[PDB]
RNA sequence: CCUUCUCAAACAUUCUGUUUGGUAGUGAGUGAUACUCUUUGGAGUUAACUUGAAAUUGCCUUAAA
């Protein structure tokens, strides 16, 4: 694996990068602020542009810290789960939030295909609801059925993307499979899109989220996972379209061109 | 004067749901569907309470 | 010394108690015992200094020596400049008076005429009113029972020469009784003409006793609030204080912004005085909070050490407000940035503030990132009774501050769009408010 | 005065050149009907313009559908004034990606992405932040 | 000829308005008699043995429609063009207009009363719809907007 | 502005009280014996009209 | 004025855990500099944001009559 000197002297110049020398935080508390690692290959999945989400195991996920640094924000973090039509009905919020209350996290509403086939349909409306939540959780079943009911602009970003859940147990509904996957999404996962490109970006969060040491392990953890997935290319740690730091040169891609 | 059977079911989720805190009792939109007032909400606790633990 | 040590009767005394005030202030200590001996007193005591219960204290001391019937005649009679001024008098009146079997009203500039007839027709013995529609209640009023004025105060007699209740006030002064009237007054400072109308007041010879940039935000109506919340949410973890022109709006804001899951701290007049102080002492000593409070509320009230100083309504004093930050930038270990919300049409206050010439800065905001809460305001005020009528009454309560307002060259309701202000208190449809337009 | 091209907006999706054609042909001829679409996807920008063979039909057209309501779209139609030819609108269709800049030799890119790398940080560096490799 | 006043109705909406009005308004019935008692019933059984939204409904009572307007609480007023005490709608579109409560004046009273369980209702109007069709009934609050005072500008001239 | 205040009553914020005391009334009546449940009414036409 | 591609396997059968596969979208506008690429003309990727479903031209027959 890549040394780990190279990823601290990184962390390090970007955390001196954020610091330097007209009241609202308009753009700059994001731009210096947040961490992502570009990751190049040879038309990631060219095949086909396929919106899936790849969920990257994470021994200490960003949706912790997320939701306890977003309180100090205008923008409040929230959780949307989709779920199928039959289904809701047995789920149940109090019972959701009972069994999930224990970990900590919280589930902000619940939602069904039909519901946004008839009262989001709007497409200001559509905007207004989808925005407002940043974690967003569908039902493997109605994930294919999602693109057509919600559009393609929550596509557009990682964060309004549905994320396949499993809601199934012995191919009948359970209550727990969706308790406990819910959890690991949440603490054990870092979901990223494989764009129809050479390029592939992942989303590590804010420069004051996990320690820089946990977040050159996080760094680690996926570039480990990146090279067992996709023949991948050089990798850069980037700020907000800051200098790019170099992380990882592969040789061998180029001749499998 | 006595309470109705539903009546004394719906002080009693009121008051194994809130206990005694009446402002909170004020709020809650399950139990409390009809937004009665904190003074009334009492009175009513109390009529319970006096024929009954 | 203390309130003990004076001839109070039972009543008082438990009153007082209640209040929590029991070492008497060096303003109080001086002139509560010439008022009890009913000696007429003038000074230049500054707002806010406990003046109010200082003359107070003496008014519910000789209604309770006279014992007369609530039919009896119309006991005591204050005159205010301002309608804050006048709620906040009538709050410590009936917190005085809990006690006390006496009978107590006001009468306000913009509020229900016939209620207050009817109030003044059933007799009130403890009255507090302006002096613009003390006059219309002294003239276009039968059945007014002034002929039996005991005693007569005026509070800040500067300011209201200087809004033009001069001739009011001399009016007023004709139409009332002089025989067994006992005259006093009190305000931050005294003019010549204040001396003038104190010797054509004051019946003997009165007893004399003497004791950082501008920042300011330019914001539309209807998003003033939802900015001022998204303010508050990003700043979390210091210590805000709001100042507002009307306690009705301070008590909703605060219930609001309690509902919406964020600890927020009131501080306005109708509080009980016991919970004010428990209140003013917890904010000062969290060391992080937001405290929402009226601007006479905190005209005289001690400011803490708080990093910021939000006057998120038009000053009700607008000299007090401008030469403040002067004071405020040396009391403070750290300097409170002054921050203020300004309309569009309220633009004239550059003038005054320029006239002041203190260092300014226009602050900016992106109308892209705002709080976005206007559904869910909306949602919750069409679902909950009680939101709905404290919002409605803050949104009245605003409209009356703003109509009465002094400077009218600068603020004026004609100009104000009911329709913006409605949505930001969440009311798509302006609830309907008496204004005189 | 008004000529026989017809501008019309607000058109609900899936109202294409066809249907267009179908439902504004009742009234007398059309010369001919265009409707705008985007290069990268096929489509439609929800308008377009139609020419009308006589200025009759135009003005019957545009009375007809000035406001007409169709399925949460309310169409708005306008005549153009005298003269304002239509002018040329291409019949895009959706734009699949063709794959052809991999000619050169492996080799040379190896020697070419080794140079792009030295330059980046060389370029790093001179923007102020310290790295190798 | 006739007053200003007087021929400002039979100047309804065009087909596919009227019709659009309509099959909206259809999805707001009041329940009926028979309905409302056996939703009764049932809530009446399931209390024998052991919290649902505010209901939505058309409101089309002459002096409830009256009341809502001048409040400014209706957003959309159906009046009927055949109401034989014609005084009883004079002032209808006039106050609308002063209010600036979206209105129009729709063919027959009696269509008004089907869609309301009523022989003839004068009036029909909406005060609060569903999210669902909050863009729907906007759309259709504009469409009635442009089809009636610009097209029909001068319904109230030319006697 | 609207014309009149008139401020709202509780009733148009809370479930109405008059189908509230029409829903006792049937409770009351069943309890009597004297309204038959629109279930029980189903099964005996069930067994009934063969 | 019609409604929207609401799951399929291998292992483990602790009744849900591991792995894989299936998701081709209203448009317009603004916009933070890196990836390759073929050498040329730009082809695909990369932060962020506004929107009334907004918009002036990129070279089968009984919802029969």
């Amino acid at each position: 694996a890549i040394p780990r000197e190279r990823v601290i002297k990184a962390v390090n110049e970007l955390i001196k990068f954020t610091s330097k020398p007209l009241l609202e935080d308009d753009e700059e508390e994001l731009k210096k602020d947040l961490q992502l690692i570009v990751v190049n290959n040879k038309s990631f999945t060219g095949t086909s542009k396929s919106f899936k989400l790849k969920l990257l195991n994470v021994k200490h996920s960003f949706y912790k810290p997320w939701k306890e640094a977003s309180a100090t924000a205008v923008k409040d973090f929230k959780v949307l789960l989709i779920l199928k039509d039959s289904d809701i009905k047995k789920v149940s919020e109090d019972d959701l939030f009972d069994q999930l209350d224990s970990e900590g996290i919280k589930v902000d509403e619940i939602i069904c295909g039909k519901d946004l086939k008839t009262v989001y349909k709007a497409y200001e409306a559509r905007n207004a609801f989808i925005s407002q939540f940043s974690l967003i959780l569908a039902d493997d079943s109605i994930v294919t059925s999602l693109p057509k009911l919600m559009g393609g602009k929550a596509y557009n970003k990682v964060e309004t993307t549905p994320i396949s859940i499993r809601t199934h147990a012995n191919k009948e509904f359970s209550l727990t499979t969706l308790t406990n996957n819910i959890k690991k999404v949440y603490m054990n996962q870092l979901p990223v899109k494989l764009p129809r490109g050479t390029t592939l970006n992942v989303h590590l969060g804010n420069l004051e989220w996990l320690r820089p040491e946990e977040f050159v392990d996080n760094v680690e953890l996926i570039s480990e996972q990146l090279i067992k997935a996709y023949q991948i290319r050089s990798i850069f740690i980037k700020t907000n379209r800051s200098p790019v730091l170099p992380l990882y040169y592969n040789q061998d891609v180029l001749d499998e061109l | 004067r006595s309470q109705s059977e539903r009546e004394e079911e719906w002080l009693e989720k009121l008051y194994k749901k809130h206990g005694d805190d009446y402002k909170k009792m004020f709020f809650d939109k399950k139990l409390n569907i009809y937004q009665q007032s904190e003074g009334d909400l009492k009175r009513r606790l109390l009529r319970w309470k006096k024929r009954n633990g | 010394e203390k309130f003990e040590e004076l001839k109070l009767s039972q009543p008082t005394l438990k009153a007082i108690e209640k209040m929590g005030f029991t070492t008497m202030t060096s303003v109080q200590a001086r002139t509560i015992p010439p008022l009890l001996a009913g000696r007429d007193v003038l000074g230049a005591a500054k707002t806010g200094s406990g003046k109010t219960l200082a003359f107070l204290i003496p008014a519910i001391e000789l209604l309770h020596s006279l014992k007369f019937k609530p039919r009896n005649g119309t006991g005591i009679i204050v005159i205010t400049p301002t309608r804050e001024l006048a709620l906040q008098i009538f709050g410590v009146a009936r917190e005085l008076m809990e006690f006390h079997s006496q009978t107590f009203g006001i009468v306000i500039g913009g509020a229900n005429r016939r209620q207050e007839a009817e109030k003044l027709m059933k007799g009130v013995n403890m009255l507090i009113a302006t002096p613009g529609r003390l006059l219309d209640h002294l003239q276009n009023t039968k059945g007014f029972v002034f002929k039996n004025l005991k005693a007569l105060i005026i509070d800040e007699a500067d300011r209201i020469l200087e809004i033009g209740f001069e001739d009011e006030m001399r009016q007023i002064i004709k139409i009332l009784p002089n025989e067994d009237r006992q005259s006093m007054l009190f305000s931050a400072t005294q003019t010549t003409k204040v001396e003038d109308l104190a010797r054509i007041s004051l019946r003997p010879g009165p007893l004399f006793i003497n004791v950082l940039e501008q920042g300011y935000v330019v914001c539309d109506s209807d998003k003033r609030f939802l900015l001022l919340f998204s303010f508050l949410k990003r700043n979390q973890k210091k210590k805000i204080i709001v100042f507002l022109s009307s306690c009705n709006s301070v008590k909703y804001y605060a219930e609001l912004l309690n509902y919406i899951d964020l600890p927020v701290l009131e501080l306005h007049g109708k509080q009980k005085q016991q919970k004010r102080t428990n209140t003013f002492f917890e904010f000062c000593n969290a060391e992080r909070g937001i405290l929402i409070c009226t601007d006479v509320a905190a005209r005289g009230l001690d400011i803490p050490a708080v990093d910021w100083i939000i006057q998120f309504d038009p000053p009700d004093d607008p000299r007090d407000y401008i030469h403040r930050v002067g004071r405020t930038a040396r009391g403070t270990k750290g300097k409170g940035k002054s921050l203020m919300f300004l309309t569009p049409n309220e633009l004239g206050f550059l003038r005054y503030l320029k006239a002041s010439k203190v260092p300014l800065n226009e602050y900016e905001f992106p109308e892209n990132k705002i709080a976005n809460v206007q559904s869910q305001l909306e949602k919750l005020i069409k679902s909950n009774y009680y939101l709905h009528q404290t919002a409605k009454d803050g949104y009245r309560s605003y409209l009356q501050a703003y109509a009465s307002h002094s400077l009218k060259t600068v603020y004026q309701i004609d100009k104000l769009d009911l329709a913006k202000v409605a949505k930001s208190y969440g009311f798509p449809v302006p609830p309907k408010v008496n204004i005189t337009i | 005065e008004y000529s026989g091209i017809i501008y019309v907006s607000r058109l609900p999706h899936g109202f294409h050149e066809k249907e267009l054609s179908k439902y504004f042909a009742q009234f007398g001829d059309l010369k001919e009907v265009r409707l705008a679409r985007n290069k990268k996807t096929g489509n439609s920008r929800h308008y377009g313009f139609l020419e009308f063979v006589n200025k009759e039909d135009a003005m019957i057209a545009q009375e007809s559908m000035n406001n007409y309501l169709l399925m949460g779209h309310l169409l708005q139609v306008r005549v153009l004034p005298k003269g304002a030819k239509i002018e040329k609108l291409y019949k895009y269709k959706k734009r699949v990606l063709v794959e052809k800049g991999i000619t050169k030799p492996v080799k040379q890119l190896k020697d070419n992405m080794k140079q792009k790398h030295e330059e980046r940080i060389k370029k790093l560096a001179k923007s102020g932040i310290e790295f190798k490799w | 000829k006739v007053p200003p006043t007087i021929a400002q109705f039979q100047y309804t909406l065009d087909r596919n308005t009227a019709a659009e009005t309509f099959k909206l308004f259809n999805k707001y019935r009041p329940e009926t008699a028979a309905e409302k008692k056996e939703r009764l019933t049932k809530e009446a059984a399931a209390v024998a043995e052991g919290a649902s939204p505010k209901p939505y409904a058309v409101k089309y009572g002459l002096n409830h429609v009256v009341a809502l307007i001048e409040n400014k609480k209706a957003k959309l007023v159906l009046i009927a063009n055949d109401v034989d005490p014609i005084e009883l709608v004079v002032f209808l579109p006039a106050l609308c207009k002063k209010m600036g409560v979206p209105y129009a004046i729709v063919k027959g009273k009696a269509r008004l009363g089907t869609l309301v369980n009523q022989k003839t209702s004068a009036v029909a109007a909406l005060t609060e719809v569903r999210a669902e069709d909050e863009a729907a009934l906007a759309k259709l609050v504009s469409t009635i907007d442009a089809n009636f005072a610009d097209k029909y500008d001068e319904v109230k001239k030319h006697w | 502005m609207p014309l009149t205040a008139v401020p709202e009553p509780k009733r148009r914020f809370v479930p109405s009280k008059n189908e509230a005391k029409r829903v006792m009334k049937i409770v009351r009546a069943i309890r009597e014996g004297r309204i038959i449940p629109p279930k029980k009414l189903k099964e005996m036409k069930e067994k009934e009209k063969i």
